[PDB]
């Protein structure tokens, strides 16, 4: 009929919102780990810094 | 004479009625069976529309 294809039209294009929400937020996730796993990286370098000053201390 | 006529005429009018008359109930069998068909494929999806009526 008609208002079928229209309820066929309504039900993909929420599916279309989640999959958009969905990619934007596996980005933003993968970018924030990799940003804290840097820090984490960071940390133990400044963890081996301050253990070479104390043995030149 | 003009008796001929009408005995002619009125045989030949007998003729027309009769023979139609099978077509008419041919014909209206035909649209009947038809708009059966039409009603059994009208009700279907128009449930399956009620079903996915707001889901």
């Amino acid at each position: 009929m008609d208002a079928i294809k229209k309820k066929m039209q309504m039900l993909k294009l929420d599916k279309e919102n989640a999959l958009d929400r969905a990619e934007q937020a596996e980005a933003d996730k993968k970018a924030a780990e990799d940003r804290s796993k840097r820090l984490e990286d960071e940390l133990v370098s400044l963890q081996k810094k301050l253990k070479a000053t104390e043995d030149e201390l | 004479d003009k008796l001929k006529e009408a005995e002619t005429r009125a045989e030949f009018a007998e003729r027309s009625v009769t023979k139609l008359e099978k077509s008419i109930d041919d014909l209206e069998d035909e649209l009947y069976a038809q708009k059966l068909k039409y009603k059994a494929i009208s009700e279907e999806l128009d449930h399956a529309l009620n079903d996915m009526t707001s889901i």
